[PDB]
């Protein structure tokens, strides 16, 4: 059981669509943002993510095309993200 | 390992007892008769021996150093 | 004089003899206690050396020596860690010998003098 | 949490690093002077002939 950590400054969430080689990733960001998501530092090899895997990731703001992934939620922080509702709620991902 | 988090409290304070100081205490508890013979506002308690006062509050009078032991009702 | 003073002061001092205030000087007043008082005059509204004229008036002698802070100064009060003083302010209203510990001749002289008045 | 701020934003350690002022000094003799002071520091005030010369020893 660990805190969950909200964005703050510019990081946001997003949901992983496809996962690519080479540590890449395509990611909706939950502002009708389908970019691409770049697998980060503490991140590498230590915590495994999958597909329609809940995400957070950080932007750049020299370019908006490429971001760069930070945090994965385990499925059930994901849930408490859902009740609060600081994610659009259009959307079922369930098991 | 250990996850602790900041504890939270539903309580809003309990704050130490000051001590009621009271300035120019002593004399209250005395009464000069004008340049000669002196008298004591307080009672004067039994079992500790002269000089210590009781304590009135209310229909009863309380000691200090025997305290426990000596509430008489007035 | 100024010497016996200092030396009944040490000596209730060293055995706890000084009732260091006024309250434990009246108790000890009222009581078989107060063997010696000393009380300063320079104090406001006078009503507190008043009442302790009344507590000796019922351990009868009492000395009026002036300076109520340098009578706290020599009446031990102080830490005195250094040679100098190194508090900035401390004195006594009242001060009442209760034990009367060492006995030097010079102040037996000077206590049964002020007896006689 | 686990990143204090936007991870990929530039000049951070710069941004946020204690901005400590310079220390004032006495004026270092240049030229000539110099080399004559770094001939005595060396070959003939030798100070911990243990070892090697050591210069800037770190104090420990
Ligand atoms: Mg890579
Ligand atoms: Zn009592």
């Amino acid at each position: 059981k660990r805190e969950l950590i909200y964005k703050e400054e510019g990081q946001e969430y997003a949901q992983i669509t496809k996962m690519l080689g080479n540590g890449r990733v395509e990611a909706s960001c939950f502002d009708g943002n389908k970019r691409m998501a770049h697998i980060r530092g503490k991140l590498r090899k230590k915590v495994w993510m999958g597909q329609g895997d809940i995400i957070l990731v950080s932007l750049r703001d020299f370019q908006d095309d490429q971001c760069d992934v930070v945090h994965k939620y385990n499925l059930d922080e994901a849930r408490t993200l859902k009740n609060q509702g600081e994610l659009p709620e259009n959307a079922k991902i369930n098991e | 390992g250990k996850k602790r988090k900041k504890k939270v409290y539903t309580t809003p304070k309990k704050i130490r007892h000051k001590h009621k100081k009271v300035k120019l205490a002593v004399l209250n508890y005395y009464k000069v008769d004008d340049e000669g013979k002196v008298a004591k506002l307080r009672k004067e308690c039994p079992n500790c021996g002269p000089g210590i006062f009781l304590a009135n509050h209310g229909d009863r009078f309380y000691c200090g150093k025997c305290h426990s032991t000596f509430a008489t009702q007035k | 004089i100024e010497d016996a003073l200092k030396v009944v002061l040490r000596t209730s001092l060293v055995h706890d003899g000084l009732a260091r205030g006024l309250r434990e000087s009246a108790k000890a007043l009222t009581r078989g206690e107060g063997q010696l008082a000393v009380l300063v005059e320079s104090v406001t509204e006078e009503a507190i050396s008043k009442l302790v004229q009344g507590l000796a008036t019922e351990n009868v002698p009492l000395i009026k020596v002036a300076d109520a802070k340098q009578l706290g100064e020599w009446a031990g009060l102080g830490k005195i860690d250094r040679d100098g003083n190194a508090r900035k302010v401390v004195g006594a209203s009242v001060v009442v010998v209760k034990n009367w510990g060492a006995d030097t001749q010079e102040r037996e002289i000077l206590l049964e003098h002020f007896s006689q008045q | 949490g686990k990143v204090h701020g936007s991870l990929a934003r530039a000049g951070k350690v710069k941004s946020q690093t204690p901005k400590v002022e310079k220390q004032e000094k006495p004026k270092q003799p240049k030229g000539r002077a110099y080399k004559r002071l770094l001939y005595t520091r060396r070959f003939v005030n030798v100070t911990l002939t243990n070892g090697k010369r050591k210069m800037n020893p770190s104090p420990s």
